[PDB]
RNA sequence: AAGUCUGGGCUAAGUGGUAAAGGAUGUGGCGCCGCGAAGACAGCCAGCUGGUCGAGUGGCGCCGCGCCGAAAAUGAUCGGGGCUUAAGCCCAGCGCCGAAGCUGCGGGUCUGGG
RNA sequence: CGAUGUCGGCUCGUCGCAUCCUGGGGCUGAAGAAGGUCCCAAGGGUUGGGCUGUUCGCCCAUUAAAGCGGCACGCGAGCUG
RNA sequence: CGCUGAAAGCAUCUAAGCGGGAAGCCCGCCCCAAGAUGAGGCCUCCCACGGCAGCCGGUAAGGACCCGGGAAGACCA
């Protein structure tokens, strides 16, 4: 396993092969290694990254030391990559080659208190031949004496996105070491200057 | 009318070591260690191995045959050892070795490559037949069987992979 | 299925 | 005369071995340990039971073909979220929730009898941390 | 394999055994192949 | 709350802890014939007989307890945990627990007799 | 009966399995391919139209298939009427 | 569907034991999750205050209030 801490650029499509592909543009490196999670001292593997540089005018105590016992400058975000670790003391894009899969998180974009037919897809109500005050409704919710009750994770209306979503096996269209940059072919959950998490993918 | 009872010829020179719930035989093809009821009492005599049961009621009846038969078979093993002799039948149906492994080519679009055990040995006389050879009978016997199973003996056709002795019994095309 | 209704159908006060 | 009640005492701590053991005939006495019924003094309404430590609790025994058959459940609030585990598989994978699950079925229900299952202290394996208390060993 | 409540010997040459808490009549014909249920 | 009580037996299905015709080398106990150290059933070598094996074998019926037959709709369960020479079932015992029944003690009221 | 609103449709499911399809099997009067028949299996799936208020049913064009039932003949303090 | 195999000299997938075998079952994938009161773990920061497991009082690391906002959002967060 390995992986890199990023943050959502924007998409394009570039040309490769008389073909138009779709790319979302990460930017992911670098990351210094902050902690190492043992398995005689934590009980499982994996590496804490750091991201983005911080001004020390706003990094407290407690965060300070942390930083300072790896002999790193104050960071942003902390985030850790599982069963991972890193021969050096700084992980950049360059762990993954055109061609690789990879597997991004992100969070998603937040649409607030969404109604039943944007978050579960229902068909609503008609909207005429008597349809009364019922157009964006879910309809029934249960039975009737029997149970007489409605299920547990029935799908109704409530706040939709804003929530971890990861998308997997995406093709690596490019990196730019120079830039810090990752070409990743298609979507990536979240907004433009949103954080994201690029793994090396699960699937075969 | 009786199994357990019926006495081991041992040959010279084999030995059977006596543990609880397990007899253990040496030979000269090797080893083999045979787990046996604690129940059944195992005998060393001279030149000869006998089971003994405690009661004449079911189980114990039961077991007795077994645990001499089970005793017998790994006498013969590590002595005279165990094989079984497969025979190939069909036009483009052959075998070959390759190392250690076995090729059969038996009318798929592939070839199948059957893997040999520890304790069990693979061999090509004529390519149409098969012998596995070791000093565990169930064991020979298992291999056999899942050599046989890659292309069973056709109903219709005088065809398939077929252990030696095994009759062709075949149904009419219409 | 088309059984007979047994109530019938609310009129006002 | 009115009967007597005790003050509270200094509750024993005592180590099973549960070895070769019959999961519910060790899961009876276990009970019995808890609520203090072996006490002279015993008394209905607090905890003056001992604390009772059990080791080897993946090496229980039990008759029959209950290995297979015996079916633990649990129910999620889900449809369809009724879970069947085989005493096999919780051996395998939660060794220690079998002894707990039998004992705990045994005790009183209610804020008393949740806190006495709470002073069971149940172990895979022949070692336990409480070394502290310095249990007694019980034949049982 | 027929599956039936009377499992039965078809011909001399069937054979009720029981395995596995079942009786089945196995034989040489294998239209005779019998489990109950 | 009071027996992990005592003695003999059956059951291996969790039967016990939901059902029928009917089906079955399930298991235990009775009984009945048939074949057989003049060599029987099985295995193997010939043509229902023959040869070496050296013991038993093969069918019928009754009894106990179990097996299948046995599919239905929210989450399962013998009340639960859990129980297998029992914490199941049959027979035979000894002891205990258990109600506002019965006893002991105290009291009330009515009725009857002093 | 000092009220348990009643068919069909729509919406939203969920469960059963005597399984329509897909998966695994045995028998076949199974040559192959394709079927028949029984067994295991409830994970998922199970189309769009013409007619009728219809459920149902016939019909058109497809499909791997166009399954049958329970949930107050599921669901009118959700809609229709 | 078999291997080995008695009871039952044969036979038998089974009575001891061992293989193969489903879109189904458990794990694996994605998400929630320590109110998991059985409240877990690791890194880092503060520290031994003044007055008669309690109390009042000022503090430490830190937090909140208020404010500019926000692909976060009904308010809250
Ligand atoms: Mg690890
Ligand atoms: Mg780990
Ligand atoms: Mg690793
Ligand atoms: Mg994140
Ligand atoms: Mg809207
Ligand atoms: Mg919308
Ligand atoms: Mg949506
Ligand atoms: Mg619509
Ligand atoms: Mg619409
Ligand atoms: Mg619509
Ligand atoms: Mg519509
Ligand atoms: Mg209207
Ligand atoms: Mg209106
Ligand atoms: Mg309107
Ligand atoms: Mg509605
Ligand atoms: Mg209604
Ligand atoms: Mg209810
Ligand atoms: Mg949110
Ligand atoms: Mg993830
Ligand atoms: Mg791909
Ligand atoms: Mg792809
Ligand atoms: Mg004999
Ligand atoms: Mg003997
Ligand atoms: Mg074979
Ligand atoms: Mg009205
Ligand atoms: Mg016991
Ligand atoms: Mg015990
Ligand atoms: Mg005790
Ligand atoms: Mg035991
Ligand atoms: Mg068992
Ligand atoms: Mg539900
Ligand atoms: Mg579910
Ligand atoms: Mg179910
Ligand atoms: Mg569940
Ligand atoms: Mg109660
Ligand atoms: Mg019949
Ligand atoms: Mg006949
Ligand atoms: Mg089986
Ligand atoms: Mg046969
Ligand atoms: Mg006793
Ligand atoms: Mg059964
Ligand atoms: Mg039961
Ligand atoms: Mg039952
Ligand atoms: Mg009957
Ligand atoms: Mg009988
Ligand atoms: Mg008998
Ligand atoms: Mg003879
Ligand atoms: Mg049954
Ligand atoms: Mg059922
Ligand atoms: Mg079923
Ligand atoms: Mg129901
Ligand atoms: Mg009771
Ligand atoms: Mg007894
Ligand atoms: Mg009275
Ligand atoms: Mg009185
Ligand atoms: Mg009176
Ligand atoms: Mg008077
Ligand atoms: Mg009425
Ligand atoms: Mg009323
Ligand atoms: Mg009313
Ligand atoms: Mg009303
Ligand atoms: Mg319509
Ligand atoms: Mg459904
Ligand atoms: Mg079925
Ligand atoms: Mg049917
Ligand atoms: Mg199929
Ligand atoms: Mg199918
Ligand atoms: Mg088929
Ligand atoms: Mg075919
Ligand atoms: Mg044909
Ligand atoms: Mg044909
Ligand atoms: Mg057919
Ligand atoms: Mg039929
Ligand atoms: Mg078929
Ligand atoms: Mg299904
Ligand atoms: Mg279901
Ligand atoms: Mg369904
Ligand atoms: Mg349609
Ligand atoms: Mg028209
Ligand atoms: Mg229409
Ligand atoms: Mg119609
Ligand atoms: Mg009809
Ligand atoms: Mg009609
Ligand atoms: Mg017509
Ligand atoms: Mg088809
Ligand atoms: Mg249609
Ligand atoms: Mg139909
Ligand atoms: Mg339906
Ligand atoms: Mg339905
Ligand atoms: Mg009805
Ligand atoms: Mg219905
Ligand atoms: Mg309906
Ligand atoms: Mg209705
Ligand atoms: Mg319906
Ligand atoms: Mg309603
Ligand atoms: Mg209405
Ligand atoms: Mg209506
Ligand atoms: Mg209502
Ligand atoms: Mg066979
Ligand atoms: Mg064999
Ligand atoms: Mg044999
Ligand atoms: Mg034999
Ligand atoms: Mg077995
Ligand atoms: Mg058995
Ligand atoms: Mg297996
Ligand atoms: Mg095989
Ligand atoms: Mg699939
Ligand atoms: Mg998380
Ligand atoms: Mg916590
Ligand atoms: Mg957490
Ligand atoms: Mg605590
Ligand atoms: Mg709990
Ligand atoms: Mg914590
Ligand atoms: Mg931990
Ligand atoms: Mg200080
Ligand atoms: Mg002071
Ligand atoms: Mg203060
Ligand atoms: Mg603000
Ligand atoms: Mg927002
Ligand atoms: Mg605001
Ligand atoms: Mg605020
Ligand atoms: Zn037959």
């Amino acid at each position: 396993m390995k992986g890199i801490l990023g943050v959502k650029v924007g998409m394009t499509r570039i040309f490769r092969d008389d073909r138009a592909v779709p790319v979302t543009v990460i930017l992911a490196g670098p990351c210094p290694v902050v902690q190492r999670r043992t398995p005689e001292k934590d009980g499982y593997t994996a590496v804490q990254l750091g991201f983005l540089p911080q001004n020390p005018k706003r990094v407290n105590r407690p965060l300070k030391g942390h930083f300072a016992k790896a002999g790193v400058e104050p960071v942003r975000i902390l985030r850790e990559i599982r069963d991972f670790n890193p021969e050096g003391d700084t992980v950049t894009v360059e762990i993954f080659k055109p061609g690789e899969r990879v597997d991004v998180t992100g969070t998603s974009k937040g649409r607030g208190f969404a109604g039943v037919m944007k978050r579960w897809n229902f068909a609503g109500g008609p909207d005429s031949h008597g349809a009364h005050k019922i157009h964006r409704h879910p309809g029934s919710i249960g039975n009737r004496k029997t149970p007489g009750r409605v299920y547990k994770g029935k799908k109704m209306a409530g706040h939709y996105g804003a929530e971890r979503v990861t998308v997997m096996n995406l093709e690596v269209v490019d990196v730019i070491p120079e830039e810090n940059l990752l070409l990743v072919k298609g979507a990536v959950p979240g907004p433009n200057g949103g954080l994201v998490i690029v793994r090396e993918t699960k699937k075969a | 009318s009786r199994i357990g009872r019926l006495p081991i010829p041992v040959p010279k020179g084999v030995s059977v070591e006596v543990a609880p719930g397990r007899v253990k035989v040496k030979g000269p093809k090797g080893e083999l260690e045979v787990p046996v009821s604690p129940e059944m009492r195992v005998v060393v005599e001279e030149g000869v191995v006998r089971v003994e049961r405690p009661s004449d009621e079911r189980r114990h009846k039961s077991l007795h045959g077994l645990t001499r038969t089970l005793i017998a078979n790994a006498v013969k093993g590590v002595s005279e050892g165990y094989s079984k002799e497969l025979l190939i039948k069909g036009i483009g149906y052959r075998a070959r070795l390759v190392g250690r492994a076995l090729e059969l080519t038996v009318g798929f679009s592939h070839p199948v490559v059957v893997e040999p055990p520890e304790g069990i040995t693979f061999e090509v006389p004529e390519p149409t037949r098969v012998r596995v050879s070791g000093i565990d009978k169930q064991k020979v016997g298992q291999v056999a069987a899942n050599i046989r199973a890659i292309r069973k003996p056709s109903a219709y056709h005088e065809k398939g992979i077929y252990y030696a002795g095994e009759p062709v019994r075949l149904k009419p095309g219409k | 299925v088309d059984k007979p209704p047994y109530l019938p159908r609310p009129r006002p006060p | 005369m009115k009967t007597y009640v005790p003050k509270q005492v200094e509750p024993r701590w005592v180590l099973i071995d549960a070895e070769g053991k019959t999961l519910g005939r060790l899961a009876t006495k276990i009970a019995t340990l808890l609520r203090g019924k072996h006490r002279p003094d015993w008394t209905p309404n607090v905890a003056m039971g001992d604390f009772v430590v059990v080791v080897n609790a993946d090496k229980i025994r039990v008759t029959g073909k209950k290995l297979e058959q015996k079916i633990y459940t649990r129910y999620s609030g889900y449809p369809g979220g009724l879970k069947k585990i085989p005493l096999e598989k919780m051996l395998a994978t939660h060794p220690e929730r079998v002894l707990e699950h039998a004992v705990k079925g045994m005790l009183p229900k209610g804020p008393l009898g949740r806190r006495l299952f709470k002073r069971l202290k149940v172990y895979a394996g022949p070692d336990h941390p409480h070394q502290a208390q310095r249990p007694e060993k019980l034949e049982v | 394999m027929k599956v039936r409540a009377s499992v039965k010997r078809i011909c001399d040459k069937c054979k009720v055994i029981r395995r596995h808490g079942r009786v089945y009549v196995i034989c040489e014909n294998p239209k005779h192949k019998q489990r109950q249920g």
